[PDB]
């Protein structure tokens, strides 16, 4: 990595020395030294790299925004100056995207990682993090159009090829999702051993009757994307108890449920009044997770937030929830009525995270036509009575009743994590 | 996008910052 031009090259001693008591942690140190060779050497690269990443480590040691936006500055000061070296001017711009990013300025890391590409036209790598600067943002459309711009030059880049597979994938185009998902895991380039990859491979070979599906499990349940070939949630606190269904005692939410069992009618009520008065409060499910039929969801809680408009559809639903933190504190988990109706099938599909537990109340239930998987056991609902299973575990629901089907999800912080864990974990 | 019942987006955490 060559990193020093003409003029760097005749102060190497001081720029030596300056990063030599950043390597030894001497921050305020280092920053100083640094400090003194941009001010004698204002058109230095490499000494205006050395303040930059004084920033950065300075920034850490503080966990401090501020900071970290300072240094974010510096990066950008170091591709304005005149003579910076190629491989200065990649490092700098390439670590100023990705503390970008930390900050959550993902449109900023955007222009960020297309000045990059416009930099470096023939690094490939770098469209391929652009390319995750717009999956990042949710912008699918340009994400798919610069991989497609990648495999027209690289069509052998398996980075690309997973991408590409993956942004397939979720646009529903399960078949032509599977090639590039395959080939680009067995690539084995940088980047393709991701969980992500091998979960939505053996899902599309899962939808299509690929029965190679689960072969794809294993191999990344072996190499540690997942905590089981049945539980592949991706979002894991490794260690807590994992089975399929369980109990209200050894949920230890046992308050919790006899109030759902006790007040179960006025639950009912009021999703049915929202049915008959407000039915356009039911959204689809719109994951792509339903294979056929009809399948709506209404919302009370989500990352453990109050949505104040629905529960004005309900009032005393939702009163009565919020005696129970452990629900609505859920950051990992929503509170909401389901509808399905007959001819429903929902794909079998595992949720996010392993942190949470999930509650069905029974308010509607057909006699029969209505049953759930959970691993290797399917159960059925009963009105008025709460089943709780783990949906990072394969789970998978059949509606073919003669009448509609009501419920009332409620999910709960898995019971073994900790009151710590329960503030600090990231919301999803 | 929201991870609600699945994994179906690239990230289903928001980071901002420390
Ligand atoms: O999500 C629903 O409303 C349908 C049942 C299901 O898949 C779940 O509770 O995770
Ligand atoms: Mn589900």
């Amino acid at each position: 990595p060559k990193l020093l031009n003409k003029f760097d090259k005749t102060i190497k001693a001081e720029l030596d020395a300056a990063e030599k008591l950043r390597k030894r942690g001497k921050i305020e140190e280092a920053v100083n030294a640094f400090k003194e060779l941009v001010r004698k050497y204002p058109q230095s690269p490499r000494a205006r790299y050395g303040k930059a990443q004084c920033e950065d480590d300075l920034a850490e040691k503080r966990r401090s925004n501020e900071v970290l936006r300072g240094a974010i500055e510096t990066y950008q000061e170091v591709a304005s100056l005149p003579d910076v070296p190629a491989d200065l001017l990649k490092l700098s711009l390439k670590r100023r995207s990705d503390r970008q990013q930390f900050l959550g300025h993902m449109r900023g890391s955007l222009l960020t990682l297309q000045r990059l590409v416009q930099l470096f036209p023939n690094d490939t790598s770098l469209k391929n993090d652009l390319g995750v600067g717009y999956l990042l943002i949710g912008d699918n459309d340009n994400a798919k159009k610069v991989y497609e711009e990648v495999l027209s030059v690289t069509p052998n880049d398996g980075f690309a090829k997973v991408h590409y597979g993956f942004i397939l994938k979720a646009q529903n185009k399960i078949a032509e999702s599977i090639p590039y998902l395959k080939e680009g895991i067995e690539s084995g380039d940088p980047g393709t051993d991701d969980g992500r990859f091998y979960f939505h491979l053996g899902d599309a070979m899962q939808r299509v009757g690929n029965k190679e599906a689960y072969k794809w499990y294993e191999l990344g349940h072996k190499r540690g994307h997942f905590a089981s070939v049945w539980q592949r949630s991706l979002y894991n606190v490794n260690g807590l108890k994992a089975q399929p269904w369980w109990t209200p005692k050894e949920t230890g939410y046992t308050e919790l449920v006899k109030s759902l069992e006790r007040n179960w009618k006025l639950i009912r009520d009021e999703g049915l009044a929202v049915m008959d008065k407000a039915k356009g409060l039911f959204l689809p499910e719109d994951e792509n997770l339903r294979e056929k039929g009809d399948w709506s969801q209404f919302t009370l809680w989500q990352q453990g937030r109050r949505n104040e408009n629905a529960c004005k559809g309900a009032p005393k639903t939702c009163t009565l929830l919020e005696k129970f933190p452990e629900t609505t504190g859920c950051r990992r988990g929503q509170i909401k009525y389901s509808i399905m109706h007959p001819g429903t099938h929902v794909w079998p599909h595992t949720g996010p995270t392993n942190c949470r537990l999930r509650m069905h109340l029974g308010l509607v239930i057909p006699k029969e036509g209505c049953k759930i998987r959970c691993a290797n056991e399917t159960k059925t609902w009963e009105e008025g009575k709460v089943l709780i299973f783990d949906d990072s575990f394969e789970h998978e629901v059949w509606q073919d009743a003669s009448s509609f089907q009501l419920i009332f999800i409620v999910d709960v912080w898995h019971p073994e994590l900790t009151p710590q864990q329960r503030r600090s974990l990231p919301a999803i | 996008g929201k991870c609600k019942d699945g994994l179906g987006e690239y990230t289903c955490t928001s980071l901002e910052g420390f």
